[PDB]
């Protein structure tokens, strides 16, 4: 509703996004700080794009 | 034996197992919110017996939706209702509290002492704490329109650095003050637009300076007039402009066809009526609880002039104290005191939905908040999020005095109490000095949701207080304590004052009880 | 193996379901059995030492109470000898309004005391006469008892003073505080002819931050917004009205008949035009406030705002007539401008949020009002019930010290000071009811062992050393509480008082309640359902 | 504004009159101790004219609950919404009149009627002004038709220009649930005719073809019975006659005639 285009192009890269986190958290990592790291490469992402 | 006193079902219990099995009944409800403390805290999922889930991380409302039915545990959730009604904030910081001060006296419980000598002593605990707070509380000499905006700030942005949207505490923290001193005296709650719109992203949130409602029901010709104007003229109104019967109660009984054509024709000269009037007056929009016919649509596209009907009342009122209008039942007096205006009135898109816009009042008292999000939970939990900055910040204009956080507080408040205890002989000693570690829950708590060695911390700030550092609390970030006064984290009075109230009430009222009993059915 | 048959007569006839019994050992004995049971269950909350309970009735509704009335009230009781205890109970509440507990200690003292009397010969009769001798004896000697009575019921530092006891009973630690709020709004609405009512007291809880804050006003308080725009009056002329504020009309059916065009378009405008001239009128008297207690217009709303006035609807009844008193002024059953004496004058008249619940105020700078307010806070909807109890407590007490001014030692030093009384009246009496009046002498005993077994010391050197001190002639010894020994302490010097007519009331009801169930021999029980 | 108040009566009026009260109080938002807990204003301006109001806001009905048997009194008491009642409100006997008209009609039912209209006049008192009565009875059993059609004619008399509204129940077609439904039913229906004004049956006033299928049936079953004068003597012993019975047959012929749908000699006239 927002853009129209790229509705299975979200749940694929937030789907893959969560697998990547498994392997952080079984080392001993806080979910608040994997959640912290995120944002920060968006910004960093959006700003190159 | 053979005539019974009460009904066959009447459970009874009494005695010392009947008070230690309630004190080991609220270490269950404490146990439910635990984690939700601190910045590093984590929201619940729970879900009702439909299957709608509601995701968050706030005490009151977490305990509302679990189905508590034991009689000593319901003071509990009572007492958080309470101070989510008086404060706003500080509902999770009395759960703790209340049933830390029951967990510090089980053993003297057991022990055969009389329950009345434990409620002399936690009443004088509490009058000796709530009044070192107001001893000690900070405030400031003249306060000025610039300091006055810095102390609301950081108030602000300590009330939501435990919550959902913690990234973008920045941003929200100036939209919550500029918000509430556009209001004047009374600071209702109804006078701020929470919408929800969804799609989109949680930086494209967007404060008015208006009002804004969503498109209603339209008929046929809505889409040939105009949807912009410059300086308009709002013509609030409740009438129905459709064609109907005068009143429901009339009979009409005509003789011959001659009188026939006139009453068709009378119907329609008193609708034609009420739509000059209002063209006449200047107006250019026009808004109205109730119905919007289709013939006075195609009216109003004729002439440039654009229409609205089945306005919800809240939004009506919302654009009175905005605009500057009155809500008039009648046509027959349209004077230009009674016609709102503004600058810029237009209807664009926002997430494939329809919404007006009247920015551009310079006399405006009232705003609205547009909330982006991504799903239904989404917004409620930062609608909630936004309900405890805006309750922080109304209680801090009544009141400008403010305490450090982050265990600061609690733990000068312990320190006075176990020298107190010292001097005074007798079993006092071992009640007061016993109210004194229950203190320590708060910052015991903040190093466990971290996950910090929550021992080797807290011996390090029981030494800093006992040299004499007020305000030295505790640091996330460098695993270690901090001046939390200059580190900017800031909290009223308030909400402490009222969290010692109401905890000991609550904790001296289940002591008292001796028996209980539960009657069939 | 065999089977014992019915025996003939009564107990062939009887229907399925039913119980008969009769004699000494199947009705008196079991009587009293159900009796003793119910004493032990309220015993617990008496004095300042009492402790609450926890009763939920079926409805799922919990209450935290300390009174004996209302403990009762929620428990179901299926014995109807036990049955006749609560209801000799439920009488002192509507006469006096204090003493509750005392009826079902005395009534458990005098049953169990007669079993014994039962057992070595005595017959029913002759402990039923004896009980009676007894009883008068008493209500000849309290009257003599009588010390400190009062001395003046408008004074602000002595009727404080007076209701302490009742509240300290109850909530023992906020004694001080809540003792000031009753006394400072009983004496506001007393009147120059001295007729004191308990409903001009009203009570509204609004749930806040503590008990501390709660305070008085003299006035009224409602739970609801304001129906127009104006939200603050200075000095206000009240207009109560009781008919609903719209147009008349007809009760007989009704209709409107339109023959010509012409008429059907002045109809619209003669209405309008009509009830612009009925506001109007209203408001050229003055009236800025308007209250109604029926339905409000939309055209009716939209006259009112025009000429700034205040529109407050409530739909309540006996509470419009409650403001009627507060303000002076009547209601009036027609839509029509009062003319000079149904005009109520108030002092403030506002909306205002109290702790996030928006009220309208009546207050008053006067203190001379007709209805008085008590606003009470606190953090739990249970602590505030358990508080609106103990202020009816003191505020009966007041009505009680109107009537009579006389007041008794309390705390134990009553009932020991009858029982050495009543003992050697007894001693002199020679036949078969000297035993049955020295049984009533040791019923008043179950006072001061209830209060010494409630406060954690040994009960039997309290009653040990109170018959000593009041042979000597101090007749003003009661218990000390705050010693942790079983010590002793002078009550006039305290200011530990009772009502006079408290007791006088207590002993009549619980001896009247203990003898009407020696007298029942066969009980006929038909089939539960 | 015009208050109506309700009469129930017999074991079948008491249960439907049970359910009756729960529409009302849930649509107005009475919860079952008697308070209001309720959030819209159209529950609160006809509050008055079902519900009397109590000091402290307890809202109680304006029902009485009479019945010649104690055994369906505690029923009600003990059900859901049983609490609300006003515990004076109850009149009940001891004997019951068994399936027979006429023992509730004169010779028992003359002695517990005296018991019920003192307790419709104290509830009269407290109401502004009244409009009319509501009562709910059956046709079939004596013990409510016999004991409501002298309620229902000691009302009138007292109330000569107040209108007055029942509900009462009418018998099975085809199966009959009692010996004696026909005897029962004729003379309670002459009874209603000119002491009512509007009736309503549940299974020239009268609601629910049109109604002509109801009394065609009871007729004929009434008149086959009073042919062989079967079961007569338990009505004529205690004080009835056969003129009675007669008037009662006449009376119904005449509603039916009012009610309209719309031999081998025949030679020279
Ligand atoms: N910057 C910070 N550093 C350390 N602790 C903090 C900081 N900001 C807030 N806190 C602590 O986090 C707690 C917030 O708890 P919160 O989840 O908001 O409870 P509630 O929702 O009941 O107010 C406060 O008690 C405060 O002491
Ligand atoms: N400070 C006190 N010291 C000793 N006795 C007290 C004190 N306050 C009240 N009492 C006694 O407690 C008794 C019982 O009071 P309470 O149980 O509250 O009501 P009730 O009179 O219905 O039993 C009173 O008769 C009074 O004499
Ligand atoms: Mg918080
Ligand atoms: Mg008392």
């Amino acid at each position: 509703d927002e853009i129209g285009d790229g509705t299975t192009g979200v749940v694929v890269l937030a789907g893959a996004l969560l697998e990547e986190a498994e392997q952080l958290l079984d080392r001993g990592i806080h979910p608040i700080r994997i959640a912290d790291g995120y944002e920060q490469a968006a910004r960093v992402a959006i700003e190159h794009l | 034996t053979p005539v019974i006193l009460l009904k066959e079902g009447t459970d009874s219990s009494q005695g010392i197992p009947q008070l230690v099995s309630n004190i080991s009944a609220c270490q269950v409800i404490a146990e439910a919110v635990r984690t939700t403390l601190g910045p590093r805290g984590m929201d619940k999922l729970i879900v009702d017996g439909r299957g709608k889930a509601t995701i968050s991380n706030d005490g009151a409302t977490i305990l509302k939706l679990l189905d508590v039915v034991h009689p000593a545990a319901k003071t509990l959730v009572d007492i958080a209702k309470s101070q989510d009604a008086e404060v706003g904030d500080g509902t999770t910081s009395v759960t703790l509290l209340a049933a830390e001060f029951l967990k510090q006296v089980k053993p003297y419980v057991e022990e055969g002492l009389h329950p009345q000598i434990i409620i002399r002593a936690f009443r004088t605990a509490t009058q000796l704490a709530v009044n070192k707070i107001k001893e000690i509380a900070v405030t400031v000499k003249k306060a000025d329109k610039v300091e006055q905006r810095k102390l609301l700030e950081k108030c602000a942005m300590t009330a939501l650095s435990s919550k959902l949207i913690s990234q973008q505490k920045a941003f929200f923290a100036k939209m919550v003050v500029d918000a509430v001193m556009m209001l004047d005296d009374l600071l209702q709650l109804k006078m701020i637009g929470i919408k929800k719109v969804q799609g989109g992203a949680l930086e494209d949130s967007q404060l008015v300076a208006g009002v804004a409602f969503k498109k209603t029901f339209s008929y046929a010709g809505f889409e040939m007039q105009p949807k912009k104007y410059h300086n308009p003229k709002i013509a609030l109104l409740n009438v129905e402009l459709e064609l109907k019967a005068e009143k429901d109660n009339a009979e009409i009984r005509v003789h011959t066809v001659e009188d026939y054509q006139a009453i068709v024709d009378a119907e329609w000269n008193i609708l034609y009526d009420k739509l000059e009037k209002i063209h006449h007056s200047g107006a250019k929009v026009v808004l109205s609880k109730l119905p919007i016919g289709d013939v006075a649509t195609q009216y109003f596209a004729d002439r440039d002039m654009f229409c609205a009907g089945r306005v919800p009342e809240e939004d009506l009122k919302r654009t009175m104290m905005a605009c500057g209008g009155s809500i008039q039942t009648s046509v027959n007096a349209l004077s230009a005191d009674v016609l709102g205006r503004c600058q810029v009135f237009e209807e664009t898109q926002i997430g494939g939905e329809r919404y007006n816009f009247f920015t551009g009042c310079p006399k405006a008292k009232t705003c609205t908040f547009i909330l982006r999000g991504g799903a239904e939970q989404f917004m409620e939990e930062t609608e909630r999020s936004l309900h405890d900055a805006i309750m922080i910040v109304r209680r801090a204009i009544k009141n400008d005095s403010v305490v450090a956080g982050g265990g600061a507080i609690e733990m000068e408040l312990s320190k006075y109490l176990r020298d107190y205890s010292r001097t005074i002989p007798g079993k006092q000693q071992l009640l007061i000095g016993a109210y004194a570690k229950a203190l320590e829950i708060i910052p015991r708590q903040l190093c466990d949701n971290a996950g910090f060695d929550a021992t080797n911390i807290l011996n390090k700030l029981r030494a800093r207080h006992a040299q004499g550092g007020t305000w030295y609390g505790v640091d996330i970030n460098n695993e270690d304590i901090a001046d939390n006064f200059e580190a900017f984290v800031w909290e009223p009075a308030m909400v402490r004052i009222n969290a010692l109230t109401a905890a000991s009430e609550a904790a001296c009222l289940i002591v008292s009880v001796d028996e209980t009993i539960k009657n069939p059915r | 193996a065999l089977h014992v048959p019915k025996a003939p007569g009564f107990a062939q006839m009887l229907k399925e379901g039913a119980k008969h019994f009769s004699g000494l050992e199947e009705a008196v004995y079991r009587n009293i059995q159900a009796c003793k049971e119910l004493a032990q269950t309220t015993r617990t909350a008496y004095g300042p030492n009492g402790m609450n309970k926890m009763v939920i009735n079926h409805l799922e509704k919990l209450f935290v109470t300390n009174d004996a009335a209302t403990i009762l009230r929620e428990l179901e009781v299926q014995h109807p000898a036990a049955k006749m205890i609560v209801m000799a109970s439920h009488m002192q509440e509507q006469e006096v309004g204090d003493g509750t507990n005392f009826v079902l200690v005395f009534a458990g003292a005098l049953l169990e005391l007669a079993e014994e009397l039962l057992r070595i010969g005595l017959s029913v009769s002759e402990v039923i006469e004896g009980y009676e001798i007894a009883c008068r004896k008493a209500h000849e000697i309290l009257p003599n008892l009588v010390c400190c009575s009062a001395k003046n019921l408008r004074d602000i530092d002595e009727v404080s003073s007076l209701l302490r006891t009742s509240i300290m009973s109850k909530q023992y630690g906020n004694e001080v505080f809540l003792a000031k709020l009753i006394a400072q709004a009983c004496v506001s609405i007393f009147p120059d002819s001295g007729h004191f009512n308990v409903d001009n007291i009203r009570v509204c809880k609004i749930l806040g931050s503590g008990i501390s804050s709660s305070s008085v006003l003299h006035g009224m308080v409602f739970k609801k917004e304001t129906e127009g725009d104006v939200t603050s009056v200075k000095d206000a002329k009240i207009a109560v009205y009781s008919c609903p504020f719209d147009g008349m009309i007809t009760e007989t059916k009704g209709t409107v008949l339109i023959k010509t065009a012409e008429e059907l378009m002045n109809f619209s405008k003669g209405e309008e035009n009509l009830m612009d001239a009925q506001v109007k009128a209203i408001a050229d008297t003055g009236a800025n406030v308007v209250v109604t207690g029926g339905k409000v217009a939309d055209m009716a709303l939209h006259y009112a705002n025009k000429y700034n006035i205040m529109l407050v609807r409530l739909n309540s009844k006996w509470d419009l007539r409650r403001l009627c008193k507060t303000v002076g002024a009547t209601a009036l059953p027609r839509l029509t401008p009062p003319v000079l004496e149904e005009m109520g004058h108030c002092d403030s008249v506002y909306l205002s949020e109290v702790g996030d619940t928006q009220v309208v105020v009546f207050k008053h700078e006067k203190e001379d009002g007709a209805i008085s307010t008590i606003v009470l806070r606190g953090s739990t909807d249970n602590l505030m019930d358990d508080i609106e109890r103990a202020v009816d407590d003191g505020v009966n007490t007041f009505k009680v010290l109107t009537r009579d001014k006389r007041l008794v030692p309390g705390g134990g030093a009553t009932e020991i000071e009858l029982a050495k009384q009543i003992t050697s009246y007894g001693e002199t009496c020679p036949g078969l009811e000297q035993y049955a009046i020295k049984k009533f002498a040791e019923a008043f005993e179950a006072i001061p062992r209830a209060l010494a077994e409630n406060s954690g010391v040994k009960a039997n050197e309290v009653i040990s050393k109170l018959y000593a001190v009041h042979q000597e002639g101090n007749k003003n010894v009661g218990l000390d509480i705050e010693a942790e020994v079983p010590a002793v302490k002078d009550m006039l010097e305290a200011g530990i008082l009772d009502t006079y007519l408290g007791k006088y009331w207590a002993i009549k009801l619980a001896t009247n309640a203990a003898v009407t169930v020696l007298r029942v021999d066969q009980i006929i029980m038909a089939k539960p359902a | 504004m015009r208050e109506i108040v309700h009469i129930q009566a017999g074991q079948c009026g008491n249960q439907i009159g049970a359910k009756f009260w729960e529409v009302i109080s849930d649509e107005h938002g009475i919860d079952p101790t008697g308070t209001y807990h309720g959030d819209s204003d159209l529950q609160l301006d006809r509050i008055s004219v079902y519900y009397n109001e109590a000091t402290g806001g307890k809202y109680v009905p304006r029902a009485i609950l009479v019945d010649l048997e104690p055994g369906t009194m505690d029923s009600v008491r003990s059900g859901p919404f049983g609490q609300i009642f006003r515990p004076d409100n109850f009149v009940f006997g001891q004997s019951g009149a068994g399936n027979n008209w006429a023992k509730g009609h004169y010779t028992e039912g003359a002695e517990l009627v005296d018991s019920v209209l003192d307790v419709v006049r104290k509830e009269a008192e407290s109401c502004d002004c009244l409009q009319g009565f509501q009562l709910t009875h059956s046709l079939g059993g004596g013990t409510g038709s016999g004991m409501g059609t002298l309620l229902i004619s000691k009302i009138r008399e007292e109330y000569p220009d107040r209108i007055m509204n029942t509900f009462s129940v009418v018998p099975s077609p085809k199966v009959s649930d009692t010996v004696v439904e026909p005897y029962n039913a004729t003379l309670s229906v002459h009874q209603l005719v000119e002491n009512t004004d509007e009736t309503y049956c549940i299974d020239l006033h009268f609601f629910m073809t049109a109604i002509q299928e109801l009394f065609k049936r009871i007729s004929e079953q009434f008149t086959a019975m009073f042919r062989r004068k079967a079961f007569l003597h338990w009505y004529t012993g205690e004080g009835m006659d056969e003129m009675e019975f007669t008037e009662a047959e006449s009376n119904m012929n005449d509603l039916v005639s009012e009610y309209q749908q719309y031999e081998e000699a025949e030679e020279e006239a």
